[PDB]
């Protein structure tokens, strides 16, 4: 998965 | 409100506490019991109550996603009907995970957004407004998609225009703001090249900011660079 | 009973559909509910059981350390006085702990032990009491502190004396009950001579056996020996 | 902390 904050 | 008779403050000294334990419920429900004493939230305040609720999701979304895999094989040509279980304790995840959703969409509705004048709280409480209508928008199936799709993508929008007008480039808000807008495009809204651009235009613009911060700053708007710079790796 | 409805083999299944998920209060949940419909547990879901509760409480029993530490250095000499709230919050995590303490002994007492008649179900139970005994003498302070231990001695003793009788000395089962009894000799009994003497006698008999066994039965038995070693190495 | 099991 893609990071994301 | 279970947490009505605690005064606020010792609501926010429990999510604390809560934190270090790693008891991200406890610490979800003592900060929904802050929002609620009405008052506006300041910047660690906001930053507690993300935390929470962001740890909560998290797991609950690591869990669907189990689920759901093992339920997709269930369904594939040759596998062995194992009954209604698989598709019930997804279910029974996913509606937990909406709750939960619905909860923070709930307090940002009454009244946190209302209620933010300012660039940090407006901008940081519509990026929370989309993160978890996106987290919706993963589980949704049915004649809401579409609808819980452009929940998401206009508050992301009316926090990325407020971003660019308010908040320089390297902003660690406005950076993980672009950040997760790029990956709603990427994963939720099928529009690659959309995310790809997002993320490209966001590093390079922050880079040329980078000389004005001190080292703090530095440290802390490079960080969510290398995030999208990962992303960028990912998806190139 | 919430999983009265719900047939026993489904119950099962979502147990370790759960487990898959790392979804250990539902875990837990659906296994109190399968050991409710009164038939006895067969080997593997012994295991769903003893390993639900067992995450379920680790978690709780880390919080509880992160939180007692917190809390005794609030009333070291020179701390200012932070008020009434790390005391409650540590009380909070105690009462749910012991209350799933209660829950799982209760299981055990209604009816589990008391039809448990071959020596890998009783010993195991047998285990199980002694362990959630033990975790309620680990946070217990007053009038009945005393009684928890020897409670805790006095089931982890009979698993002892049926496990010497009727189990060879690298049986699993055997091994993790010498392995938990003599941490309980260490850390809640004021015993460490007895604790590492436990260990010890324990570890030689059971490399005096392995030569019985296949090479499954080998790596099982040979990992909690190496438990045991990490705890007399900790120890000495 | 000790292992147990
Ligand atoms: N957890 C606690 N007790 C406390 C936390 C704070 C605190 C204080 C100031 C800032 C932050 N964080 C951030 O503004 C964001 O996160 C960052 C992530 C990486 C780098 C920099 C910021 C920006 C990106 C995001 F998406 F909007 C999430 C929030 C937190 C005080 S106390
Ligand atoms: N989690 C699942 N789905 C499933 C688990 C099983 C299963 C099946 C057979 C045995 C075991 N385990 C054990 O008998 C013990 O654990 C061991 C630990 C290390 C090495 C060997 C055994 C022995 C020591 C203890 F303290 F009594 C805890 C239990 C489990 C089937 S399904």
């Amino acid at each position: 998965f893609p990071a994301t904050v | 409100g279970a947490m009505g008779s605690m005064e606020r403050a010792s609501l926010i000294q429990k999510a604390k506490l809560a934190e270090q334990a790693e008891r991200y419920e406890d610490m979800a429900a003592f900060m929904k019991g802050a929002v609620e004493k009405g008052e506006e939230l300041s910047c660690e305040e906001r930053n507690l109550l993300s935390v929470a609720y962001k740890n909560v999701v998290g797991g609950q979304r690591a869990a669907w996603r189990v689920l759901s895999s093992i339920e997709q094989k269930s369904n594939e040509e040759g596998s062995e009907e194992k009954g209604p279980e698989v598709r019930e304790y997804r279910e029974k995840v996913e509606t937990e995970l909406q709750g939960v959703c619905d909860t923070v969409l709930g307090l940002l509705d009454s009244h946190l957004i209302k209620e933010a004048g300012d660039a940090e709280s407006r901008v940081f409480y519509l990026k929370m407004k989309g993160d978890y209508y996106r987290y919706l928008a993963e589980v949704a199936t049915g004649d809401d998609k579409k609808r819980i799709i452009d929940s998401a993508r206009s508050a992301y929008q009316e926090a990325m225009d407020i971003s660019k007008k308010e908040m320089p480039p390297t902003n660690p808000i406005r950076l993980g703001l672009a950040l997760n807008f790029s990956v709603f495009h990427y994963e939720i809204a099928n529009s690659p090249e959309e995310a790809i651009s997002l993320a490209k235009t966001t590093f390079d613009e922050a880079m040329a900011d980078l000389h004005t911060l001190s080292e703090d700053s530095y440290k802390d708007s490079t960080l969510i660079m290398q995030l999208l710079r990962d992303n960028l790796t990912l998806w190139t």
